[PDB]
């Protein structure tokens, strides 16, 4: 086994959680950049 | 109230005779007995307190610290024993699995919710051994 | 699975001694975490031994190696009396050993003479080489007992 | 046909860790938490309606333990054991000499009414000793953790911790410094 | 079962109040397991082969007992009689299953022995409970005029609760730092059995 | 004989003293940079700094977790680094209790250590599956250079004077030149 | 210096001594009456003249340990035993080791904590850091830890062995009566 | 009891340990010797360690006298030879290591090697 | 091969192709 | 001389080991057996016994010992930290500023009175 | 093959990284405590010359209780005295396509 704080796991999950529901299981890429800026 | 839909909504929707939701129509709250409990077991630990003076017993460093060893044993705990009572067949979590981690792993006993001998081989090996020995 | 080391009649008579059967599996996956261990303790008393410029294992350096896994620790194996077997025979082909070990009076043991005290420490000084030329000296080794190129 | 047991586990960490609230976990937080559990191990019916009680009684005695370890090994001079205060039939702190007298007179002397407890019902020495200690601080837990385990053998991360933090009153006194003088008793030089 | 008995027992040490059944239970629990669990040989003439003929508890209780009426003195002296195991052989042998643990049939000076064991854990469980309960209500401190019919004239005196047994028992299971003087500066953990209090 | 400042000790006569206070095995040694101080390391996980002049310990130092293998000086002696069980490589100064400086990138114990000649680098090397070198900056504390090809247990490290070359052994019996700035 | 290998003299190993001759003797008596066999005392030898360089302990590990389980026999002796087997004498003299190692480890951190700031009347002199824990403190938590407490070592030093030794002349002045009037 | 007294009446209270293994000792633990740390202390130190071995002695001799009068020893305590001679009581594994479980010690061994 | 691994990773992460001295040592050299 | 006995030493041998001290074979003996009986009580009790109660007790066990050996990428020896972790905790303090020293302090001054052994006599 | 890189090869391919990242250093020797401390003053980093931290540190009443009295009972905004995600929505969104691209076929 390998051991780390539990906060950082938590976060973790809650993080990648947000991220899939943000970007819709990958189907949707809302980093994309349209011109110059 | 079952069925997973959920309850309180406002929408457009019964048993014969609904459970009373829990309420509390006043005093001091949990959220101040839950943040004074920590310093109630200091407290208790600790001795005792002279008057006029209580509640900073620890400084901000070591509370944090408490709090996570609370998080981490309850987490460990209750990991060890789910798998532990699915290991036996059972289907459910009974109190005996956690009561059998708390007392292997930890030395603890919470009272108050309810041996080996050798084999015939052994006893041939050792029989051989004492012979020879003489 | 793999080939183990570990003879697992080892594991077969420690659970006899506890009054149980095992089966095939069981027994396979308990040498194999039997071999596993005393693989890590080797790397550990290794480790402890070339930490100290020697090519020697003595049982220091395994108690320290038993120390940092946190395992109970093992007492007794400092005497500095000989290690012998005996030797039982079970039947044809099964021998068992066992360590010897004879019962003795209190006044042999209180009234023996204390081992020889070795002297201190101390250095001395010599000259190994001059000019890249070894002296035949007393201090350096004898010409008679690998140290030249000859490609 | 078929129940989705992915859709529970993900419950776990909605809730917040007694860390992030500052609240110490109990039935009802442990209750939470119980069912994402059950649900990995595969556990379909649940657990029993009078566990989560049993596990808060656990940690309390856990924690307790753990804390009662921590303040043997660095505190002494402890209430008496006149009645209603001290450890009772637990283990104790050492006692010093003057201490020690000073309590025995106290006692003596209260049975002749001549002397009475304070509102918590501790003797004037017992008061005036425990007015002087302070909070528990970091050097304290480092200390404590020489010694022994103090029951956190299978919580390595807490200690690695304690041991890889500064040491305690070094971000404050950032600047000060002593200085090697071999004239000096020991060889320090201390500016005053 | 023992409910009566474990009542009078905590009657006769200080708890003159009406602890509730879990108390009772909890007790009745603690005492059960400590029971399963459960010259001289080692004397100083055993070093030989041929051996040869030869030639606060007080003070609180005599303060109560001076502080006790005739009445009150009579149900105490009753009281003191209770007993675990007094003429109840069978029903307690079923009850600390003495058949499935050991050979049936001990002999009665056992059974005299384990009764008085008994009697002694719960007066120091008693004891306990009580100091710990005074101690948080002494911490703990620190609006209906008129009147009715059925209200209690002064009430005040409650009973222990199981949370108070509870750390009682906590604090009886500890032992002395002998027990622990080896394993100092490792980090192993303290395995040992049940301490019988 | 030895000398010792104490005027206590007026004029003894004795030419070998002893530095006592380690409750475990010494693995490592180092003089400062006549040098008045002594730095020295043991199983324990300790690190103490003692005086050649009244022969006595000074301050002790408590960063690590678990035995402490190696210790060294700084080229110049004021920093000094220490490298052992736990798989990370520590910069002292003498006038901090705590480390100023923590390196991570090792994957197993750390077996051999070396200062740069300007006073700014630092060498280490570990063994087992992970028999690499590495150089870290003293001023960010990043790794900038990693040396593969040792099949051995490494004992030995060395940097030239010029501080353009390196050299290593191991207990097979190679020793190995490395050129650090093409990393060849 | 002689003697340096040998008990110490006071009141105590005295009374120890004279314990295990009562019983020797006794057990002597008891052969005798069992027939209606034979000991010798013992003697603790010495090492040869030695000579160190400087001033320091004798560090020598064999010596050194030979004498402690010396030591340890003659307590079992003094606990009732009359036969031994190898394996558990060198199991007890290696816990004995561990436990004098880990006592003056004890006392070794608690003399050395980190000190605390001052307070009240330290205060007001001056001072800005005091000792955490006063000379007494010291011994009295290295003692505590380890399971020990002054009124039980005074005990043990001043009333048990006296106590024992009246017991054992009390059944040798019984034991001699009955083989007397047996005889007679 | 007072320390100041106890340590003044060390005179009385010499242990049986030569100083040789306690100066040994002590240097191992990381202490100088007498001459540098006051003999009253090193003498104290001894005095327990002698106290704790007897403690461990007077429990051995009680599990070994119990026992004196199934009767198959417990597995994992392998020792002896022939049994030793006459009714004398032998200091045997067994007993030690029931005494010395109740101090956290183990010392459980195998009887047979194969 | 290694360079081929170490050449994309390059590209995607977008690598573009006073006196006192004096007299002492002065007196040391006399 | 008992059977693995010869082998242990062998093993030694083949590993660069050139002398040994009688009775490392027998520790090793013994250790391998008080863990076999340790492992073995704690499978028994979990549950015949299958292999799952075989390995969740080696699992349980190796929660509280054994956090070492020659592991090495994501290997959870030297403690079992994660790197990560370390990696978090390393710029954290290789954040603030090397300490400012002078020409006349380099290598007198100590760190604070609070930190130092003065008056320890 | 399978992965795109092999475990063994990440230290190589580390140090190939650096040796491409760092083509110069500073290997000079100095020959003074002077130096050293003038060529560490010289090459100070701004993202790492920052300071140590700081330590760490910890009427309207009747209208309040006014308010809780008169939610008393309510099931959900009782406890709160809310980030939406549109996750059944999304789902309902996938299952529809799912469907109408399987009909599609049919």
């Amino acid at each position: 086994p390998v051991f780390a704080p539990l906060k950082r796991q938590y976060q973790l999950a809650r993080l990648h959680e947000q991220l899939q529901a943000a970007t819709n299981g990958g189907r949707t890429n809302i980093f994309k950049v349209v011109g110059f800026g | 109230n079952i069925g997973g839909a959920g309850s309180g909504r406002p929408t457009y929707t019964q048993p014969a005779l609904p459970k009373t939701p829990a309420f509390q129509l006043e005093g001091e709250g949990e959220r101040v007995l839950n943040k004074k409990k920590l310093d109630e077991l200091v407290r208790q630990v600790c001795g005792g307190t002279a008057e006029g003076q209580d509640g900073n017993m620890l400084t901000p460093e070591v509370e944090e610290s408490v709090l996570n060893m609370a998080d981490a044993f309850v987490d460990n705990v209750l990991h060890q024993a789910c798998r532990n009572a699915k290991e036996r067949g059972s289907k459910v979590l009974e109190i005996r699995d956690i009561q059998l981690v708390l007392e292997r792993v930890y030395n603890i006993r919470i009272p108050g919710y309810a041996k080996v001998q050798p084999n015939s081989n052994w006893i041939k090996k050792m029989s051989a051994v004492q012979a020879a020995k003489v | 699975g793999p080939k183990l080391l570990w003879n697992p009649e080892n594991v077969r008579d420690v659970a006899d001694a506890l009054g149980i059967t095992l089966s095939e599996e069981p027994l396979r996956l308990l040498a194999q975490d039997v071999e596993y261990r005393i693989g890590q303790v080797i790397v550990e008393s290794l480790r402890f031994m070339r930490a100290a410029n020697r090519t020697t294992l003595t049982v220091q350096d395994v108690s320290l190696a038993l120390r940092v896994l946190d395992v109970e620790p093992l007492y007794g194996y400092e005497s500095t009396r000989p290690l012998r077997y005996g030797e039982a025979s079970l039947g044809p082909g099964q021998p068992l050993f066992y360590i010897d070990d004879e019962e003795v009076d209190f006044e042999k043991v209180i009234n023996a003479p204390l081992p020889k005290v070795p002297r201190d420490m101390t250095f001395t000084a010599h000259w190994l080489a001059v000019e890249g030329v070894q002296p035949s000296i007393p201090q350096n080794p004898t010409t008679a007992e690998d140290l030249l190129p000859k490609g | 046909l078929k129940m989705n047991f992915d859709l529970e586990i993900r419950k776990r960490y909605a809730q917040p860790l007694a860390v992030e609230s500052g609240e110490f976990p109990d039935t009802s937080n442990i209750e939470s938490r119980m069912l994402p559990f059950c649900y990995e191990a595969g556990l379909s019916s649940g657990h029993a309606p009078d566990a989560a009680q049993f596990m808060s009684i656990a940690t309390e005695t856990f924690i307790k333990e753990v804390m009662s370890a921590i303040f043997s090994r660095t505190r002494s001079n402890g209430p008496g054991d006149s009645g209603s205060a001290g450890f009772g039939l637990g283990s104790g702190w050492i006692q010093t000499h003057r201490y020690r007298k000073q309590l025995a007179k106290e006692e003596e002397a209260f049975q002749r009414g001549e002397i009475s407890r304070d509102k918590m019902g501790l003797l004037p020495v017992e008061a005036k000793a425990a007015s002087e200690r302070g909070p528990l601080g970091m050097a304290d837990v480092r200390l404590a953790l020489e010694m022994g385990d103090c029951g956190l053998a299978g919580f390595p991360v807490i200690v690695k911790s304690v041991i890889y933090g500064w040491r305690e009153g070094e971000l404050e006194n950032w600047e000060d410094y002593t200085y090697v003088d071999p004239s000096r008793p020991d060889g320090i030089a201390i500016p005053s | 079962a023992n409910w009566f008995e474990l009542c009078q027992m905590m009657y006769v040490s200080g708890e003159t109040g009406e602890p509730s059944l879990e108390t009772t239970g909890i007790i009745e629990d603690i005492v059960r397991q400590q029971v399963i669990e459960i010259g001289l040989p080692w004397e100083p003439a055993s070093f030989y082969s041929v051996e040869v003929p030869e030639r606060q508890r007080l003070r609180k209780a005599d303060e109560r007992t001076k502080a006790m009426t005739k009445e009150e003195y009579v149900t105490w002296s009753e009281f003191r009689q209770a007993s675990f195991t007094y003429r109840k052989g069978k029903r307690f042998r079923e009850w600390a299953g003495f058949g499935l643990v050991t050979d049936s049939k001990p002999s009665d000076d056992i059974i005299d022995i384990l009764g008085f064991l008994t009697f002694e854990m719960v007066q120091t469980l008693t004891e306990e409970a009580l100091k710990i309960k005074e101690q948080e209500d002494l911490h703990r401190e620190r609006l209906t005029g008129g009147g009715g019919l059925f209200d209690p004239p002064n009430e005040g005196r409650t009973p222990v609760e199981p949370r108070h047994i509870q750390e009682a028992f906590r604090r009886l299971q500890q032992r002395p730092k002998k027990a622990r003087a080896m394993l100092n500066g490792t980090k192993l953990q303290q395995r040992t059995q049940l301490k019988l209090f | 004989p030895l000398k010792s400042a104490l005027e206590n000790e007026k004029n003894l006569k004795v030419n070998n003293r002893k530095l006592i206070g380690h409750s475990g095995p010494v693995y490592g040694v180092s003089f400062s940079d006549s040098s008045k101080l002594l730095l020295s390391c043991s199983a324990d996980g300790q690190i103490r700094l003692w005086s050649l002049e009244i022969w006595a310990c000074l301050c002790i130092y408590k960063a690590h977790d678990g035995p402490v293998f190696r210790v060294l000086w700084g080229p110049h002696g004021h920093y000094f680094a220490s490298a052992g069980w736990d798989k990370t490589v520590r910069v002292f100064t003498q006038d901090h209790a705590s480390a100023v400086r923590i390196m991570v990138g090792h994957d197993t114990s750390i077996s051999a250590l070396a200062w740069h000649p300007n006073g700014t680098y630092v060498f280490s090397a570990s063994d087992e599956m992970d028999k690499s070198i590495r150089m870290w900056s003293v001023i960010t504390g990043n790794c900038v250079r990693i040396f593969t090809g040792h099949t051995h247990y490494i004992t030995a490290l060395e940097c030239a004077h010029n501080g353009k070359i390196l050299a290593s052994a191991d207990t097979g019996g190679n020793i190995f030149i490395w050129d650090i700035e093409k990393g060849t | 210096p002689p003697g340096h290998f040998t008990a110490p003299s006071s009141r105590l190993t005295r009374r120890i001594d004279a314990n295990i001759r009562q019983m020797q003797e006794t057990r002597k008596l008891c052969s005798k009456i069992g027939v209606i066999i034979q000991t010798h005392p013992f003697v603790e030898a010495d090492i040869e003249p030695h000579y160190i360089s400087g001033e320091g302990p004798v560090m020598a590990g064999e010596v050194c340990r030979s004498a402690l389980q010396r030591s340890v026999a003659k307590i079992f002796y003094h606990a009732g035993f009359e036969e031994l087997q190898p394996s558990a004498l060198d199991c007890i003299t290696d816990i004995a080791s561990d436990y004098f190692q880990k006592l003056v480890r004890t006392f070794n951190v608690y003399r050395e904590a980190e000190k605390k700031p001052a307070t009240g009347a330290a205060a007001e002199r001056g001072a800005r850091f005091v000792p955490r824990f006063t000379p007494e403190e010291v011994i009295l938590h290295t003692l505590d830890e380890n399971g020990h407490d002054i009124d039980s070592l005074e005990a043990y030093a001043r009333d048990e062995v006296e106590r024992l030794g009246n017991k054992l002349a009390q059944i040798h002045e019984r034991m001699k009566g009955h083989l007397a009037d047996l005889l007679r | 009891a007072s320390l100041r007294e106890f340590l003044n009446k060390m005179d009385d209270y010499a242990p049986i340990i030569p100083d040789a293994v306690t100066n040994y000792y002590m240097t191992r633990a990381g202490l100088p010797p007498p001459p540098q740390t006051d003999i009253r202390l090193a003498r104290l130190l001894a005095l327990a360690t002698q106290k704790f071995i007897a403690d461990i002695a007077a429990d051995a001799y009680q599990y070994s006298r119990i026992r004196a009068s199934l009767g198959i020893q417990r597995p994992g305590y392998g020792g002896g030879g022939q049994g030793g001679s006459q009714n004398r009581t032998v200091l045997t594994m067994e007993d030690l290591g029931m005494a010395v479980s109740e101090f956290g010690v183990n010392v459980k061994r195998s009887e047979f090697y194969r | 091969n290694l360079n081929q691994i170490v050449t994309d990773y390059l590209k995607k992460k977008g690598f573009t192709r006073k006196y006192l001295k004096a007299f002492l040592l002065l007196k040391n050299w006399i | 001389r008992p059977r693995d006995a010869r082998t242990l030493e062998l093993l030694l041998t083949a590993q660069g080991v050139t002398s040994f001290e009688p009775r490392v074979s027998q520790l090793l003996l013994d250790f391998a057996y008080r863990h076999t009986a340790a492992v073995l009580s704690d499978a028994l009790h979990l549950s015949s016994i299958t292999a799952n109660a075989v390995a969740l007790a080696i699992s349980s066990r190796l929660g509280y010992q054994f956090r070492g050996g020659g592991g090495g990428y994501y290997g959870g020896g030297g403690g079992g930290a994660s790197k990560d972790w370390m990696l978090e905790l390393a710029r954290e303090r290789n954040k603030v500023a090397l300490p400012r020293v002078l020409p006349s302090e380099w290598g007198v001054r100590l760190p604070g009175e609070r930190f130092v052994l003065s008056g320890v006599s | 093959d399978h992965m795109e890189l092999d475990p063994k090869n990440i230290y190589e391919v580390e140090a190939k990284i650096l040796l491409a990242t760092y083509p110069k250093l500073d290997l000079e020797p100095t020959k003074n405590a002077e130096e050293t401390i003038a060529k560490l003053e010289k090459l100070a980093h701004p993202e790492h010359s920052h300071k140590p931290p700081e330590p760490k540190v910890r009427d309207e009443a009747l209208a309040a209780e006014q308010e809780r009295y008169m939610l008393t009972l309510d099931e959900r905004l009782s406890s709160k005295l809310w980030e939406p995600r549109f996750e059944r929505f999304k789902l309902i969104e996938n299952i529809k396509q799912e469907h109408a691209e399987k009909k599609e076929q049919e």
